[PDB]
RNA sequence: GGUUGCGGCCAUAUCUACCAGAAAGCACCGUUUCCCGUCCGAUCAACUGUAGUUAAGCUGGUAAGAGCCUGACCGAGUAGUGUAGUGGGUGACCAUACGCGAAACUCAGGUGCUGCAAUCU
RNA sequence: GAGAACAGAAAUCUCCAGUAGAACAAAAGGGUAAAAGCCCCCUUGAUUUUGAUUUUCAGUGUGAAUACAAACCAUGAAAGU
RNA sequence: AAGCUCGUAUCAGUUUUAUGAGGUAAAGCGAAUGAUUAGAGGUUCCGGGGUCGAAAUGACCUUGACCUAUUCUCAAACUUUAAAUAUGUAAGAAGUCCUUGUUACUUAAUUGAACGUGGACAUUUGAAUGAAGAGCUUUUAGUGGGCCAUUUUUGGUAAGC
């Protein structure tokens, strides 16, 4: 009958990527976290200790613990129609630093240099992000490029 | 015992091959795709003709062998078995099942019943190659093919020398300069590309640029 | 159905002013086949505000009227009257989210002359009546009002 | 060029084929052992034949490694039995060459009824100098092409000194 | 290569290239990955590794931390730095092992403070012994034997090189039995026996046989010796105070250096072919053409 | 700039065939008393740095080289796809509208970058 | 692949090539090359205490598994495991 | 159903931006595995026939396989590549920076780690749109045969299956 074992479905997701099986590189373990940083979740199937269960693919959750080989991850998941907690102790191997924040960290820095820019010389900032604006008016020149008039064009059947 | 073919025209099923995970599945009534001279030259019959599907669906190995000796027959007696070479272009991959028959609709994997080739809209199904001289001839081969296939087929000219992807004219440039050489009943073509040293073993009356 | 409950549509006939950025956009994308849309002139926002204009406060839905309901409830980012409020709208101010919020959704009537198609759901282009119609939008809305 | 790209031996492998363990086996080994002064190396079957009349992992020969002047002592001694003619292949591609004989007594060693004639296959590999690269820990190597021991090199090493002769074509 | 050998395109086109470093057979990853990675707790606590390697004839000691950019020296110290200190011949020994490790540890306990307190077995009579821990005060420097790819054999002299950065004050944990003199046979170590070989006490032996039974070969190999006048038996004194000498001042002194980089590069540079250009590529191509084609 | 020890990214570093490499280094290389390991001091261990050599390792350059890497309105806005209609068509299927958008192909360009430390005409 | 008496398609000896085309009880999939495969050396961590966690879920049980704490040991020169 | 604690507050079957995950569609097969049509050129001390032969590790044909570069065609349980739709996280006061306290953990180390004291910067304080507010607690009914349409889609010749 059915079958649903632990790694079940899993045959491309922990699978290596074309020429890149072997050892870690060295870097996976030189790494270092700590409580509070966010981590995205991504097994490596050569490292079957320590591994996510295949929910956990493709997540990004928040450190909460560091433990000699590990971290523990907490993931929120949602079932029925609440999200429960769920805490993962996952091997440094299966996890990597997000860059879902450097855009902020790197903003918040750049945000308070604008600021201080201002405020000192005599303020007049605006530092919050704006969407795509529509284009503002131009004129474009027709020299060196006079527009070249295009058809539509018959049937034909190269074969 | 063959079902209708009406029962299998469309394809209804993810393909279903010839598999370790099928095994008992009966031979195709098409096996030679290669009539005519086949081992003709390429410069010997420059016009191809395409027997074309205009339709979405299957047609199976009964219905190409059929269409297969018809063009053939037709083919060989008007213009004669040397003056052509006639290419399948379709191979029957795709196994058909039947529920073969207590029990009633329980259990109802079907066993292999036969073969068929799908067979998209512009796919060729059958290509020609001959002497410009003989066109008629071929087309009307073709033409009587038709009838052996469900689904509307059309005859189509094709721009190309023999069954080479290159227009007659280029073929010609490509030719009548250094480039071309021939091998069995096909050609290799000079690249610009690679060791230059055992580039001119092959293509010798290259590295002029003339006659 | 989302979106056009963030658009405040929920119900036919009735419409709102939209910014146009990238982020608005593609909101207008996701329900080109629901509602009909355009460039609307400095007349119809006009007549727009003049006739079916009403403030919403305390909720409470408030017919325009006085320019004192306006100056109560939009002073405080300047915009005074009537007029205020229609120059806010059609010029894209700095303000154009609390004034163009302040305006309750339009209430419609049908298209007086009708819609001149013989169906409205398609797009504009194919003979229809969804989608951008541009400057076209100006003739229905007024219909409309 | 030519400086110490030399062409020692890399050592010699005689190697006796008793399809059967037991008394023959042990009298196999005997002969290699006063043959080499070293203590010889058996050789467990890889599979079973039962036509050969042998089973997996039975101990079915005897052969031994020899190296330095040692293995010129014995290479000469043979060759001497060979007459110091070999064949065209008898060379392999890489640069080896090696012979058989049958019937040791042929190369001083007396008869002893109770130990019996055994035939011997001889092995001779070839090196220069600089070989160790392939053969140890770091930095493990290849020889490059115009250091490495071919048939003609070899040949003409034999033909030369042993002033031995090649034969057929 | 022959003809029948040689590679097919599809062959060379998925081949998974190891690391560079392990196409080199240099580096073993399996005992790095286990050399460097730390306690995750620990943070960046770096996880130092003594380093020794022999070349054919010179001994090298560095002390190494990682980071992902690449490992970090802390001190490094070489057997060829020995005349220095009295020691000009025979480098590569089991005694230089010894001097070079004692040179490292004294070099870098020094200038981490821990100088004057650990100062590690100063008497030296091949006890077994790790250095113990002030009780207040600082921990020693701890540091891990990173052998690399030598075989562990009990006698090899990677592991005089690690009786000398212990004996001279390091931390570096460790058991008894790959030194010299000890006994198969015997869960015993024979300390009398790694004294000798401190102190190059094989070395010497062997040149006071040699000396007896066959002068021929006691000059070929020992021939600095007979050069200046070291006839064995001072062997111990040589290294006795060369490891006073260490202790006395290990700081290390750098070459002095004449010609500059700017000038070691100036010269390397007229050695050192340069690649072509597209252009004079194209004019090989077709000047080949003119000739391998143009029949001749 | 060369070189070595330890490296990071792990082919622009790999593969095939040629050639060039000063100085140092590394290497090959000599030895078998001693620790140590072998059928074999080939590997592994020790000893000399003496006796010998750039042949190989190593490093670099060559090649309309194989591979790999990068780019392009090269192919292609193609294939596929989200959304729409009381669109076409017996059907199989297919056009159109508002969007997203490949892979192969073709051509061009490239062939290791770099950290710590020591050393070198 | 090329080589060596009896010796043959298949016995045992050697060198070259070899990205894994093998092997890892078992189905199949994943994984793995100075290994996770093969050969050898030492062993009982297949042990002791009691919690937390992941899958199945009701976020019950059971199975199975993960990462720590507190012991006691094994191995290795050691980091470690 | 009963409410309860609060209220510009926190909220979202939506977008945007930034940053991940994925192996379906397509594609590919002169790329791996597996299938498949055709020739061409090679290679045998070595698979078999046959002519010459005393034989040959002989020569010549012959047909096989194998090799090299080509060629037509395919995959739910093949694949280097690889979408669209769908999908995890982030967009600040529970924030950012400076100073330097606590410990039995941890470091060679007042080193780190975790929790802190004191100090500095307010609403363009950190995208869009919306918000008849938001959060929270108890308790209890009925239900636990479902069926249909567009699209994806399995079995079946098919079905108002
Ligand atoms: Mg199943
Ligand atoms: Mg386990
Ligand atoms: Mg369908
Ligand atoms: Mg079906
Ligand atoms: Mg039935
Ligand atoms: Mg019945
Ligand atoms: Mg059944
Ligand atoms: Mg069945
Ligand atoms: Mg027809
Ligand atoms: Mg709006
Ligand atoms: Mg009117
Ligand atoms: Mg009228
Ligand atoms: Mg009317
Ligand atoms: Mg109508
Ligand atoms: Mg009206
Ligand atoms: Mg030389
Ligand atoms: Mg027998
Ligand atoms: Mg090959
Ligand atoms: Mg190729
Ligand atoms: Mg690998
Ligand atoms: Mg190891
Ligand atoms: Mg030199
Ligand atoms: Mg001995
Ligand atoms: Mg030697
Ligand atoms: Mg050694
Ligand atoms: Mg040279
Ligand atoms: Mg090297
Ligand atoms: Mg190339
Ligand atoms: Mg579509
Ligand atoms: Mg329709
Ligand atoms: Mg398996
Ligand atoms: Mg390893
Ligand atoms: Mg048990
Ligand atoms: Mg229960
Ligand atoms: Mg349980
Ligand atoms: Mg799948
Ligand atoms: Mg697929
Ligand atoms: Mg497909
Ligand atoms: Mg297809
Ligand atoms: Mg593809
Ligand atoms: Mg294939
Ligand atoms: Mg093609
Ligand atoms: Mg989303
Ligand atoms: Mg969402
Ligand atoms: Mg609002
Ligand atoms: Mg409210
Ligand atoms: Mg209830
Ligand atoms: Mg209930
Ligand atoms: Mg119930
Ligand atoms: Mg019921
Ligand atoms: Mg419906």
């Amino acid at each position: 009958g059915k079958s649903h074992g632990y790694r079940s479905r899993t045959r491309y997701m922990f699978q290596r990527d074309f020429r890149k099986h072997g050892a870690v590189h060295l870097s996976t373990y030189l790494k270092v976290y700590k409580v509070g940083d966010i981590v995205d979740i991504k097994a490596n199937g050569s490292i079957q200790k320590g591994m996510p269960h295949k929910f956990y693919q493709g997540k990004t959750g928040v450190v909460y613990n560091v433990t000699k080989s590990s971290v523990g991850v907490i993931i929120n998941k949602m079932v029925g129609n609440r999200y429960l907690e769920k805490r993962l102790n996952l091997r440094v191997e299966h996890i990597k630093h997000s860059k879902c924040r450097q855009e902020f960290l790197e903003r918040v820095k750049a945000n308070a240099a604008k600021r201080a820019e201002a405020k000192a010389q005599g303020v007049a900032v605006q530092l919050k992000r704006q969407p795509a604006q529509p284009r503002e008016s131009r004129i474009v020149s027709t020299e060196g490029n006079v527009p070249q008039t295009l058809a539509p064009v018959p049937y034909e059947t190269f074969i | 015992a063959r079902r209708p073919a009406r029962c299998y025209r469309y394809q209804k099923n993810k393909p279903y091959p010839k598999s370790r995970y099928n095994r008992a599945v009966p031979d195709s009534k098409i096996r030679i795709y290669d009539l005519g001279k086949k081992k003709a030259t390429v410069d010997e019959f420059p016009l191809c003709v395409h027997l074309v599907s205009n339709e979405l669906e299957q047609l199976s190995s009964e219905a190409l062998e059929a269409a297969r000796i018809c063009a053939n027959k037709y083919m060989t007696t008007v213009s004669g078995r040397d003056a052509f070479h006639l290419r399948v272009r379709v191979h029957p991959f795709h196994v058909l099942r039947i529920n073969k028959m207590q029990q009633g609709m329980r259990g109802a994997w079907g066993k292999p019943h036969g073969l068929a080739a799908r067979v998209d809209i512009g796919q060729i199904i059958f290509s020609v190659r001959t002497k410009d001289s003989n066109k008629d001839v071929v087309v009307e081969g073709l033409r009587r093919a038709r009838y052996k296939f469900p689904g509307q087929q059309k005859i189509i000219l094709s721009k190309k020398w023999g069954f080479t992807n290159l227009d007659r004219p280029e073929y010609l440039k490509k030719r009548e300069a250094g480039e071309v050489k021939d091998d069995g009943a096909f050609v290799k073509f000079l690249s610009k590309k690679g060791s230059l040293e055992n580039n001119i073993r092959e293509f010798p009356e290259y590295f002029a640029a003339q006659a | 159905r989302k979106v056009l409950q963030l658009l405040r549509l929920t119900r036919i006939n009735s419409g709102t002013f939209v910014k146009v950025t990238k982020a608005t956009l593609e909101l207008l994308k996701l329900i080109e086949p629901y509602v009909a849309y355009g460039y609307p002139s400095y007349s119809t926002i006009r007549q727009l505000v003049y006739k079916r204009g009403f403030g919403k406060i305390n909720k409470q839905r408030v017919p325009l009227s006085d320019n004192a309901i306006i100056e109560a409830n939009l002073g405080k980012y300047g915009i005074l009257s009537i007029d205020d409020l229609i120059h806010e709208i059609i010029t894209v101010g700095p303000h154009f989210k609390q004034a163009n919020n302040f305006l309750w959704p339009f209430k419609l009537s049908n298209p007086s002359g009708g819609w001149g198609v013989p169906r409205k759901f398609k797009h504009f282009i194919q003979g229809g009546s969804f989608g951008n119609r541009e400057e076209f939008i100006n003739k229905l809305v007024k219909s409309m009002n | 060029q030519n400086p110490m790209r030399d062409l020692k031996i890399e050592k010699l492998v005689l190697n006796i084929s008793v399809g059967e363990s037991g008394d023959r086996l042990t009298r196999a080994s005997k002969v290699l052992e006063q043959l080499s002064g070293q203590t010889p190396v058996q050789s467990k079957a890889r599979y079973t034949v039962r036509t050969f009349g042998i089973r997996r992992n039975e101990k079915i020969a005897v052969h031994v490694t020899v190296r330095g002047p040692k293995a010129e002592e014995i290479l000469e001694r043979g060759l001497k039995v060979k007459e110091y003619q070999l064949r065209d292949r008898n060379f392999s591609a890489t640069g080896n060459f090696g012979f058989g004989i049958d019937e040791h007594i042929d190369l001083g060693i007396k008869y002893d009824p109770s130990i019996g004639i055994f035939g011997m296959d001889f092995y001779v590999v070839m090196n220069r100098p600089g070989a160790r690269v392939t053969r140890r820990k770091r930095c493990k190597g290849t020889v490059g092409n115009s250091h490495k021991t071919t048939k003609e090199d070899t040949v003409s090493w034999f033909k030369q000194k042993y002033d031995a002769d090649v034969l057929d074509k | 290569a022959f003809q029948k050998d040689a590679k097919s395109s599809a062959y060379s086109s998925r081949f998974q290239t190891p690391f560079r470093r392990r196409r080199e057979g240099k580096t073993d990853y399996y005992q790095r990955k286990r050399l460097v990675t730390q306690h995750k707790a620990k943070y960046n606590t770096p996880k130092y590794r003594l380093v020794v390697r022999f070349t054919n004839k010179d001994i090298i000691c560095q002390i190494i931390s990682s980071t992902i950019t690449g490992d970090v020296v802390l001190a490094a110290a070489y057997s060829h730095e020995l005349p220095r200190y009295g020691i000009t011949h025979g480098l590569t020994n089991w005694a230089a092992a010894y001097a070079t490790g004692l040179l490292i540890a004294r070099r870098t306990l020094q200038k981490l403070g821990l100088d004057e307190t650990y100062k590690g077995v100063e008497e030296v009579e091949g006890e077994y012994e790790l250095t113990e821990a002030v009780e207040d005060g600082p921990r020693p420097f701890k540091v891990f034997l990173d052998i690399g790819l030598q075989r562990t054999t009990t006698g090899a002299r990677v592991f005089g090189a690690l009786k000398g950065a212990s004996d001279g004050g390091l931390y570096v944990p460790h058991s008894e039995n790959r030194f010299p003199g000890w006994d198969f046979e015997t869960e015993e170590i024979d300390p009398e026996l790694l004294r000798s070989y401190i102190f190059g006490g094989h070395v010497s032996q062997y040149m006071e046989e040699l000396a007896d039974d066959d002068e021929e070969r006691f000059s070929e190999l020992f021939k600095g010796y007979l050069a200046d006048d070291i006839d064995a038996d001072s062997l111990e004194d040589i290294y006795t105070s060369a490891h006073e000498a260490i202790r006395a001042d290990p700081a290390f002194k750098p070459t002095e250096k004449k010609f500059t980089k700017e000038q070691y590069a100036a010269e390397s540079k007229k050695y050192r072919q340069t690649k072509l250009s597209k252009e004079e590529r194209a004019a090989r191509v077709a000047a080949k053409i003119a000739a391998l084609a143009g029949q001749q």
